[PDB]
């Protein structure tokens, strides 16, 4: 199971910002202008449009996937096994891997 | 492929290289909101188990 | 954004309509819309108490305090 | 030692952040929910929220709890803390940030604290399923059964070699800090810490004081006023805003991480079973929906599969 | 609820105790259907809240050691707007037209 | 039998011999609990209804 | 009785997991798991407070008593 990462967004204020690109699983990133973000202490920004806020999200690994994952194998052939108990005469059973 | 069984790949389980395909799409944030909203397709392994 | 003038602006920066600037209920968390505010009058018919609560004549003098105070009731009034 | 685990927590702080549901509308929740991890088998899940629990500004302490309350940061005793999904959780553990909950299954998380007369919730969307272990759906952890490997968040608060990282704060706006004064905008700065203001009046004006500034303009709203406080750190959410620069500052370890564990799974009660010529007559009786397999031990194995849900 | 006998007052509640009106603070009062209600508001014989789907509509509240409730069978459901069977309404999403009861 | 219309019969209501038909199986008891687990058919009479 | 050679045995006579055997948590009842632990110590790069407590020296007299008892912030120490 995979975790989406987002980390916290750029939002400048009165100005405009530009996406990168970067070596992030499934990585996204997209710039909304024309915002206008309030906050506890009121309007963040101070111009009503010039706004923009960059988003940028990717795919991690969860926590669970150090536990909770399946593995994906090739199989060729192999070895063949076995254990065997024997008893002969008056000796009694033994066994051994063979 | 997303949504199916591998749409995680990882060759490892500790490894720093990790294939993701999910249709992750950055969503615009509602009027007034500081926050990220995204879209993305349900994890294939939840389904796949 | 700054709002038209069918809506009221909060000092917190956020819009309220302006049917609820000043109706008792403080709208945006700030409280600017009632933080400012005025009492209106009552009609002739109604009796008003020492805390300015209004209530009908037909309850002056009967027994029940109607009011915060008791100058429905008190015996300098009645 | 207890104080080695927060070691790295006391170097972060509380904050303020967008909840969807604060009780009937959406407000900046001091108990903001940032995540509901709701993986493990028998309904346990890990909410982590903007508050901080077992913390107090004065150091560490499991029976207090600190959050913000505005520009302070402020530390009170747990009190009726609780998590409700569809019904009430029973709390196993709480670490900063972290909420450790049995819960049953429910379409929503609801996570709150009590303050006095005041009552801080955030209500969040977030199916929370119980996940029953085996070839049962049991919907419950039965007092007895077969012991199976399962996977659980343990209630341990040490650290297990999973992180968070801990970025500076951004700007924190905060028009409290602005007054009209002798009708001249006058900026106020807490102490010790910095305020950036920025006027767009008549007179354009903008930078960082750290001390009290009186601006030329003479309306608070023709400027912004942010706090710049970066004595503690916070989380890096993704519902606050982003600081110039490099804002990394250190990685907090993720408490109550996913282990695997020994779960009581269900045991169907024992089938009837009847004889006949080259026939198996089984009666099941099962009293949650139980999955029988049946297999020819042949070179065709003709499996079957079937959820017995009723008898 | 918001009334008392002195007057108005947000903070209290007023019910009859027997054929003697009694004023009270408002203390737990709560709605719960299948689960508790979020509380929006209240004005008179009228409760505002949120509830989530149910079979039953429970009122009540404390007058000290006192418990006053009523519970009524009454199907409470959850009705998405739009195309889409949501159970909760979503943090964020497309902005629909629907019918509120207003808090005012 | 057990799970069955029949699988509790008694001559009458008040009857001291009671004939019962389940498939009432102890299990061990879980590490360091003292309680007695055990396995039973769900009620014949319940199911019937 | 006895315990796994990795576990503890509390007094109750329960076992316990022995990384267990000291933290901040009472892994069993009676509470014998912590009775018995000991006080660690603190970086010198912290200031430690006269009633026990260890700040880092970057809060040592910046206006905000860190400590219990504000020591940090005491005119003993600035
Ligand atoms: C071998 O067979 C004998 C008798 O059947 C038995 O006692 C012995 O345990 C067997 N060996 C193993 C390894 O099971
Ligand atoms: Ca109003
Ligand atoms: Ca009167
Ligand atoms: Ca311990
Ligand atoms: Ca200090």
């Amino acid at each position: 199971k995979y975790k989406t990462k987002v980390p916290s967004p750029v939002v400048k204020c009165c100005g405009a910002t530009q996406c990168t690109s970067k070596p992030h699983p499934d990585y996204q990133c997209q710039v909304f202008s024309g915002v206008y973000p309030f906050m506890y202490g009121g309007a963040y920004c101070f111009c009503d449009t010039e706004n923009t806020q960059m988003s940028e999200a990717y795919v991690e690994r969860s926590e669970e996937c150090s536990i909770d994952h399946a593995k994906a194998y090739k199989v060729h052939t192999g070895t063949v096994q076995a254990m065997v108990n024997i008893t002969y005469g008056s000796v009694s059973w033994r066994s051994a891997d063979v | 492929k997303a949504g199916s069984f591998g749409d995680l790949q990882s060759r490892t389980s500790t490894s720093n290289d990790l294939y993701a395909n999910t249709n992750l799409k950055l969503q615009r944030p509602q009027a007034g909101i500081v926050h990220t909203p995204f879209t993305q397709v349900p994890s294939g392994f939840e389904r796949w188990k | 954004a700054k709002c038209e003038p069918s809506q009221f602006q909060c000092t917190n920066g956020r819009c309220i309509t302006l049917l609820w600037k000043c109706d008792g209920d403080e709208d945006c968390v700030d409280g600017s819309d009632e933080k400012n505010c005025v009492k209106k009058t009552c009609a002739e018919s109604d009796f008003v108490c020492n805390n300015g609560q209004c209530v009908p004549s037909r309850w002056k003098c009967d027994g029940d305090p109607d009011c915060e105070d008791g100058s429905d009731e008190s015996p300098e009034q009645c | 030692d207890l104080d080695t685990h927060f070691t790295q927590y006391k170097l972060a702080r509380p904050y303020i952040a967008d909840c969807p549901n604060c009780g009937h509308s959406r407000c900046d929740s001091p108990i903001a929910i940032e995540e509901v991890r709701g993986d493990a088998h028998a309904g346990v899940i890990r909410i982590q929220t903007s508050a901080m629990f077992g913390l107090k500004t004065d150091g560490v302490d499991l029976a207090y709890m600190s959050f913000m309350n505005g520009k302070t940061q402020k530390s009170i005793k747990i009190d009726n803390l609780h998590v409700r999904t569809s019904a009430p959780c029973s709390l196993v553990s709480h670490h900063g940030y972290y909420i450790l909950a049995q819960c049953p299954p429910g379409d929503t998380v609801t996570v709150g604290f009590h303050d006095g007369p005041n009552r801080h919730t955030c209500t969040v969307a977030h199916k929370v399923e119980f996940r029953p272990v085996g070839r049962e759906k049991y919907r419950h952890p039965p007092e007895h059964g077969v012991e199976l490997p399962c996977n659980r968040y343990t209630h341990k608060r040490a650290d297990q070699g999973h992180y968070v990282e801990m970025h500076q704060p951004g700007l924190v706006a905060d028009h409290s800090l602005l007054s009209i004064h002798s009708a001249k905008v006058k900026i106020t700065v807490p102490s010790g810490a910095q305020v950036k203001y920025y006027c767009k009046c008549p007179d354009v004006r903008k930078g960082i004081t750290s001390s009290d500034h009186t601006t030329t303009c003479t309306d608070v709203k023709q400027c912004r006023a942010y706090l710049i406080d970066n004595k503690k750190w916070v989380y890096n959410s993704g519902r606050l805003p982003r600081g110039e620069g490099d804002t990394f500052k250190g990685k907090l370890h993720v408490p109550f991480v996913p282990v695997k564990a020994k779960c009581i799974a269900t045991l169907a009660p024992e089938p009837l079973v009847e004889h006949k010529h080259r026939t198996l007559i089984l009666h099941l009786h099962p009293d949650h929906p139980t999955l029988l397999t049946t297999r020819s031990l042949g070179s065709d194995a003709n499996p079957t599969r079937q959820w017995i849900e009723r008898p």
